[PDB]
């Protein structure tokens, strides 16, 4: 065990992932250090007949970092590495199962938490990447100017063919760009997943035809086996929906490898619902980061991602999920502690996710919505209580208005973070619907 | 060794030790468990519930059981006794006496046997308490009944969750559950 | 939000789970045990125009109960219940769907723990179940008496295609039931999948033609997409090979599921290994207990599962894996706290799935795991430091030699926790492998 | 033989069957109901060499009732009980082999009538259940508030493809909603099944475009081979037809189960012709009866299902049939003797199936169908003397006006049983060919 | 309604059926029985609009008998006809849903049973026929002067893989022919689908090595759907087993009449076992014969049938089981009312079925048995308390021993249903098996 600090010069292919450590006391830190670095592979120096014959040097993940987190007790990121042959092509799963699948818990250090990965030049281009780029979903979506607009039908249950149909029509007509169905709205027995598909296929056939903007619905195929998600997906392509939605962490990389390899196969658009990402996620101490599994779900592609937004979060946690949030559209990311990202890694031309922020979030923080995104995003709603008395597409029609007014107001330069509030309460001075909006709620939470 | 030892098992002769004594000493000649069977006539699943009882029956030889306990079981509890095979010394003879003054239905004592496991683990007894299969059960509510909350899932061990009539101690417990 | 304790009468389908719950200060308790059940399904009373028309009221995930915790300061136990309708038949990617994919970490309480699952009889019987049961593994096998035995080939990597198979060849030559690959030697560019899986099945052909005994080796089949997972199944299945071993948890659910309908398509026993687990389980105040996975595992079904052993560990932690090994041989469980069961359960005839314990064990604990396992079990070797000094095929020996008389003196009688160590000192005056066995460590950690 | 009425408190799974018993004198009662017991599951305790070795009490069927019939002269009812494990899920062939394979017959008794039979819940949830509900059925052919309508095309044979497709055009062209052949039509070499389905295809696609309602006929699809079957199946899934109609109980539950899984795997209706029903249900003494026939047709997955109506009948076979009738679209339903619901049975959201009767019955019987099937059914007409003097395609019109006047009466509230005649008779005042209906016949029968 | 008895000079083609017939008091004889014949085809003269301009008097099912049932009150047998052209080839699904399939229980008549049945030389050609004929069997078989063996398992559950299969050995090795599981012995979860095949297949190949004579198992395919029925019948061909099991009444005509086209593809023998009979066929006023689902199932094709035996019933009864026993062996058969055959039928070289009785009958039996099935059948046992006290292989040999002494017997010439109580005598004079079988029974029934 003496693989501690011994610099070794970190090389460019190298895998240089990072770890938020924590011992539990009565031990010394860099003999924990070197304990990652032989628990990631071979471990402990494992005695065997041929150790005196041949020495096994080719494949150890030696470290080469021992850094106290700044204001913390018993807290220090260590910087590991592991150099190529340790991974197979095509596959998150090997990954992850290489890095951290017994490492953790192993009864002598307090917690530990994945907190970040470098992804070398000569791994990330044998990878699939995603089936469409930003670029190339614009493309095929003529949305060249503004972010996409969403909504979430309401309520999750209890509200079947048409009831379901019915109340997507209109709130996708009302104007928006995406209706997602509930997370759960898998083939339950109240509500199966033909009908379903049928009628939203209907409904966003019938809405394209009027409006003459190119719509689409995400549909659902979170399926028990693998079988079934090819037929729901064949079914998706045979009526030619643009674009399906499917969970990431639950379903699995290998469905979501396999589900991606058929996307870029028959030219479909790609959303990824981040469920349970709370349950690995959310402690600062224990798991892996949720920027961990942005990269790599980057990887095993996906065009669309749920990312969360920033309303009135922390400020050094609202820079970290902008870091992450910013490690995605680009392809050559600077490394900053602050936001999180600790590594300078490029991505050799993938065409990256776009993100799509879903919270509580009214009109009032469409000018702060945009002021953060920019413009390569899709913006989310229907989420808590905001249940327009008027109507669904009345509402839809408000948000389309709200967006446009301040896609033109960011382009007139006023501070769209300052005069927001302003800028859409003056707008609904001629729809009657965005001044119901500005009715129901207000923004006086600051400047 | 043997010479014409297997026409009894052929010819299935005896009662049920004239099969485990033979097929115990049978089985030093050099023969695997495929080759006893494949003539004579012995599933491999039975070849090993018989092949054991022989040796529980080696293992109750403490106390006499006083030709009340002998009788009808010289080749019965089968999977009875093939099941327990995790008791302490001081309980085999003492969960068959229990399962021949109770008959029930043949595989029963299988969830007693592995209670009285635990029971024979914590660091010390209980006091008021005793070591028995009887105490065992009438403990095991203690852990269970006592844990449950409502009178549907409570008032079903008035039967099975006690009659422990072998510690008064359990019994005395068990008065302030009439509320 | 009134749904704190109406006392429900809890039913017999009902999905009733459990958590491990705690606030942040400011919040009172009920009110949050409510926020779980609507965020569960149909969060926080949506209000939608049809809400004054139809009452939503058919599917309310409904908690009832509320107790704090012996021994903790600010955290209680929920019940939450959950009525049948919101989950699909042949899924668990469903039920972990549902039930936590959003309801961690809802910036509101401290920490939320999944602690247990009630799985009602009206569900379990439209899952799959496992392949083979215990009974059906032990009929292909023949092996009636004893745990089965394995070890695991050493070194990791640079090990390759002659020497890996030949390795096993005398590894179980030596004695053994069965050898394994570890996590990580999936089809990596110094040791391509093809070659290690034709000479791992010569191996096991030519031992089974010496020895006489049935014998098996556990193939890793995890695969970047579901259609290499066929394709190296299928091969599996060409050379008639009778188990194969895939981890469940960073493979996914779908690839599990669908790889555990093939092996009953095809009739071959199947191995799964809990990689990337302490990352979920190991916290005792946020996460999902390993508990759960287990039961959802013998529903995705599944013959074998690495569960750890219990050597110097803590009493209360011992009793809880006791638990849990008893929550998959057993299909009829009662209700225990201090083993970590909060529910009874019935399994309706599934033929639950052995464990197998796989720590740094030597021989001088396998006294020990003869005691706790009983008989149903696999028992593994080869983990940390202990290579053998004469050689695997003589470790392997002393192995079966270890087992033999370890089982033969339970039946003996001799209460084996305590006199378990001369047994081994009788046992090895004829085998020198089982006395360099006795020589190499010392049991004299307590009586 | 002790199994006579041990009371056994029959439990929540159990399959608890009932049975109409009749010994042969010189017989004691409560013995043969042990013999049914018996002969159900391990006849008469078969004599074995491991009976004393093993007591094979694991799955005994178990009667434990004993009741002589109010009103009859040597016969009682026995109530069985059979536990789980005798039935595989999927099946509806292994439930009836299972319990009436042998039973029937055995040479002890004089007759036996196979009478009730109560699904348990964690049974019924494993089947696949209809391919739509009475819900999504409506939904795929929006009709919301009226029953539907059907006659039968007229002659049986030597009319032949333009004839027969044309002969349905002016049918369907009428009003009605839905026009089925009858069972003897299948391919026989005077009208070879292609041509059929094609001009009637033509004529349901050339009938929604005038019409612009949706509109679908029945086509008889009862097969030689399942191969053959699906194939001509598999035309009208091609020609887009909504529905196919398939009868159960000669062609067999084996190719039925089969062809109503690949029903609701293409997303189309379902028509279950009950054919041969009346020389397997009709006598009191001796068969099975039409209602466990009707339970197994709900399992199977059928959409629609012949089952007669009530005209002149006795007032409890009136009732007894409507007993049977509920207990196919409520879901959860209580226990009538006197209607037929033996036991209480549960169907945890089995979405039911839809009623049709098809008797001698003229517009003067239409107001008491809508009075006894409410809302939820199809009607049909075209049975016996029925031939329109003017012409099918009014005669159908005029059927549609009365069905649609009528609805209007039972929203109206006049008790439509008494004064419905005068509806009809208010209804033709502009209809002529109404006015035909009312001339061709009449309904004094009774108030 | 004329078609009375107009004499019709019956014909070549003309499906001459028959009907034990039964009215109602107030009616008239011969209009019934013209009522028979409009219900089987164009009911009752249906009125229409082209009655005026075509005379439909192709297709009419006009009669030509009414003679009274000699020692019956109000039983009168009746003659009706069906042209050609009602009837698809292939099919005997459709010849049941022409004939009857609703002209029972037309509330006209108290009763009606379906009694023979004849098949013309011009549609009795053109049906798959078995699959291998009686010549064919024992091509395959080599069993060339005895009838053929068998005994079915007892226990009927709780008798597993190992269990269920080394438990098959000795009753195959034993010395029978053949060995078959009963109905209730489907996928099971006490006891899967494909284990027991594979088990049962090991014993068959192992004691075709021991024995040197061709052996097969009678395994059972009664599957839910016809996919899963194909999938594991098309395992049995892989395995290499020359026989399958399949009941033909519960699982339809349809899944029978593609299984026997599958046995025809690959060549594997074909046996039938007739469960759920006696819901038919029992009763002597209602119902149809087993005599015509004989034919059927001829027609339908199948290389076994059960057939049960005349042990000891009335002697009226006796002749007519044989009548219908001739009805399958025999290519070319005449009429005999006193034995069945109402009219003489061709075959045109169909090669008929095997019959195999299996009732309560022992070795005291086997006398008799070869008197009455001569040499052409399958003799079963082990049905009621027959447990040989020895063994189950001790009691295989006996029955061979018996079978072929009394065989040999019959060849002698000695009259062996007057002597074969002392054949078996002088027969069991080496044998202590049949010795036994001596000892445990008797004869002195009768002469």
């Amino acid at each position: 065990l003496t693989y501690y600090t011994p610099d070794y010069t970190p090389k460019d292919t190298d895998l240089l992932a990072a770890f938020r450590f924590s011992p539990q006391p009565g031990v010394p830190a860099p003999e924990a250090g070197a304990a990652i670095a032989a628990e990631s592979s071979t471990g402990t120096w494992t005695t065997v007949w041929t150790d005196l014959l041949t020495d096994m040097d080719r494949y150890d993940g030696k470290c080469y970092h021992i850094e106290p987190v700044q204001g913390e007790e018993n807290s220090y990121f260590a910087f590991i590495a592991d150099p190529l042959d340790l991974f197979e092509e095509g596959s998150v799963t090997n990954i992850l199962t290489s890095i951290v699948g017994n490492v953790f818990g192993f009864k002598a250090i307090r917690s530990l938490r994945l907190e970040d990965i470098r992804f070398p030049v000569a791994l990330v281009k044998t990878f699939q990447g995603p089936p469409h780029g930003i670029q190339v979903e614009r493309d095929l979506l003529n949305k060249y100017g503004r972010p996409m607009l969403g909504c979430t039908i309401k309520p999750k249950l209890g509200l079947s063919a048409k009831n379901y149909g019915r109340a997507v029509y209109e709130c996708l007509r009302g104007g928006l760009d995406f209706t997602k169905d509930d997370e759960n709205i898998n083939s339950q027995p109240f509500q199966r997943w033909r009908d379903r598909f049928l009628f939203v296929a209907d409904a966003i056939h019938k809405s394209q035809a009027e409006t003459g903007e190119i719509k689409g619905h995400y549909l659902n195929v979170t399926a028990p086996t693998c079988e079934e998600m090819m037929k729901r997906a064949e079914f998706a392509k045979e009526l030619g929906m643009p674009i399906i939605m499917h969970d990431f962490l639950t379903a699995g990389f290998t469905a979501n490898t396999t589900l991606a390899k058929w996307c870029r196969d028959n030219g479909v658009l790609l959303h990824i619902h981040r469920a349970m990402h709370a349950v690995i996620d959310r402690q600062r101490n224990h798991g892996i980061h949720f920027r961990v599994l942005a990269k790599c779900l980057r990887l095993s592609g996906g065009d669309h991602l749920h990312s969360g937004t920033v309303v009135g979060k922390l400020e050094g946690d609202k820079a970290s999920t902008l870091g992450f949030v910013d490690l995605m559209r680009e392809d050559h990311i600077e490394a900053d502690r602050s936001r999180g990202v600790f590594f300078t890694q490029d991505w050799a031309s993938m065409p990256g996710v776009l993100p799509v922020a879903s919270g509580g979030i009214h009109v009032w923080h469409m000018p702060a919505l945009v002021e953060i995104f920019g413009d390569d995003s899709v913006l989310q709603f229907g989420g808590g209580t905001l249940g327009h008395p008027w109507g669904n597409a009345p509402g839809a029609t408000a948000n389309r208005v709200a967006l446009e007014a301040c896609v033109q107001a960011r382009n007139e330069g006023r501070d769209l973070y300052r005069e927001g509030g302003d800028i859409l309460r003056e707008a609904g001075k001629w729809s009657p619907e965005l001044a119901a909006a500005l009715d129901l709620w207000k923004e006086i939470k600051f400047e | 060794e043997r010479q014409e030892l297997l026409g009894q098992l052929r010819r299935k002769e005896g009662r049920w030790l004239a099969w485990a004594r033979a097929c115990q000493t049978l089985l030093k000649n050099g023969l695997n468990p495929q080759t006893l069977f494949e003539a004579t006539g012995f599933e491999p699943i039975q070849q090993n519930q018989i092949t054991v009882a022989m040796q529980v029956y080696d293992s109750i030889l403490r106390q006499d059981p006083p030709a009340h306990v002998r009788e009808t079981y010289q080749e019965w509890g089968s999977d009875l006794l093939y099941e327990l095979r995790e008791l302490d010394q001081e309980q085999r003879s003492l969960c068959a006496q229990l399962a021949l003054e109770r008959k029930l239905d043949a595989d029963q004592i299988r969830e007693v046997a592995k209670a009285t496991k635990d029971f024979c683990r914590l660091p010390k007894q209980p006091e008021n308490f005793d070591r028995h299969p009887g105490d065992a059960v009438a403990h095991q509510c203690w852990r269970l009944a006592q844990e449950r909350t409502d009178l549907t899932e409570r008032s079903r061990l008035i039967a099975r969750g006690l009659q422990f009539a072998q510690s008064a101690g359990a019994r005395a417990l068990i008065e302030a559950l009439l509320l």
